[PDB]
């Protein structure tokens, strides 16, 4: 019986909106959901992961048309640290799972890392299927 | 409090820089807050923070949630609640546990 493990990828880009970033720093996830993420958003070595369960943590910002009118005026009234940011995390797939085997995190400009045009940072989760 | 540095510290560590909080304060916009439901929190005024504890990308802080009241003295922010969170380098706040009103 040979064991199945699945590589899962996400990248980080930059954005006209403004830069993706890989990190826990999630909103409207219970604690639960955060439960097995490490301080980077990584999911830990070791964990069993479920369909819907993330893998790794991202934030993107919203596009124009996604906040409210109030939304829009705080932005305008108090700057662009005045944005809301949504979750656009890597969650396991429907009809898949198992234990996280490994992990790998590169990130632009680190010595010897070539990343696609547009990328700052992509990591890569290994689970062994149950 | 010490429950909460239990939860906080078993966050797993990683290699990383260090990041920059957001010190929020009387001063300026709270950041979004979370219950540990996953439930938007909107409190009814500015917060500032404790730092209790810190790792690299995340902190453990003590919130302190005013509102504002046109008493005998004019304009003033006093406390309104309080909730220990864990705090993350976007700036949200992720609460324990529900905000302990505090009685007049």
């Amino acid at each position: 019986g040979p064991i199945h493990i699945e590589r899962y990828e996400i990248e980080a880009r930059d954005t006209k909106l403004g830069p993706e970033r890989i990190t826990r720093d999630i909103p409207h996830l219970s604690e639960a959901a955060l439960r097995d993420l490490d301080e980077e958003g990584v999911v830990r070595i070791g964990a069993e992961v479920k369909p819907g369960d993330i893998l790794v943590g991202r934030t993107s910002f919203k596009g124009e048309s996604e906040p409210t009118p109030e939304e829009r005026l705080l932005r305008s009234i108090f700057g662009e640290k005045a944005r809301d940011v949504k979750d656009t995390s890597l969650r396991v797939p429907p009809g898949e799972g198992g234990i996280v085997v490994r992990t790998v995190r590169l990130r632009r400009g680190d010595p010897g890392v070539e990343l696609k045009p547009g990328v700052r940072e992509v990591v890569r989760v290994y689970v062994a299927q149950k | 409090v010490e429950p909460y540095i239990r939860l906080f510290e078993a966050i797993p560590d990683a290699e990383t820089e260090l990041a920059t909080f957001y010190d929020a304060d009387l001063d300026t916009l709270p950041p979004r807050m979370f219950l540990p439901s996953g439930d938007l929190y909107t409190p009814p005024g500015p917060v500032r923070l404790e730092e209790i504890k810190r790792k690299r990308r995340v902190r453990l802080v003590k919130v302190s949630i005013y509102r504002f009241e046109h008493v005998g003295l004019g304009l003033a922010a006093r406390p309104y609640a309080y909730a220990y969170a864990w705090q993350g380098d976007n700036g949200i706040l992720h609460l324990y546990h529900a905000p302990v009103v505090l009685e007049d």
